[PDB]
């Protein structure tokens, strides 16, 4: 699909058996999801942006379905104000910016 | 308020 | 162009006769740039990012070139970690997300 940017580019994702809404975010290096349980080991991370930093849990090798496209990669979990699909997963679904 | 997420 | 996301989508912008680097950010409602002088009056605005909320200066109808495309619109000035081109100006240059 071609998604215009008149509105926030929100899509449905499936992660951990759960359906969520998430923002396709070319400005994010990483994928960050609000608090939820995920399997495996994790390690702590600090991530920053406007307003400073938050502490998150880093889980590796997590499968996500993004608007019907499956991808695997690292997912960060923590107190993000919005669920974010960042570049680490956008690349896997072949997402590009076009103008 | 408006939301700006880089990361 | 067609910009893939394996690297940060950084482009050259021109504002006030000067070249700067900025990130094309579909996760941003608005365009935010680091401290600089702009003409005219400003208005207050609060914006929220991953780490919390910040105050910025809102300047309207600012001429800005983005990867060689002309835009004229609102630019926020404040303590952002990186210069951000948000959807208000991405729509002016005809950008879409595609996968
Ligand atoms: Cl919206
Ligand atoms: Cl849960
Ligand atoms: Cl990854
Ligand atoms: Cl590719
Ligand atoms: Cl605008």
């Amino acid at each position: 699909p071609q998604i215009t940017l008149w509105k926030r580019p929100l899509v449905t994702i499936k992660i951990g058996g759960q359906l969520k809404e998430a923002l396709l975010d070319t400005g994010a290096d990483d994928t960050v999801i609000e608090e939820m349980s995920l399997p495996g080991r994790w390690k702590p991370k600090m991530i920053g942006g406007i307003g400073g930093f938050i502490k998150v849990r880093q889980y590796d090798q997590i499968i996500i379905e993004i608007a019907g496209h499956k991808a695997i990669g690292t997912v960060l979990v923590g107190p993000t104000p919005v669920n974010i699909i960042g570049r680490n997963l956008l690349t896997q679904i072949g997402a590009t910016l076009n103008f | 308020y408006d939301q700006i997420x880089i990361e």
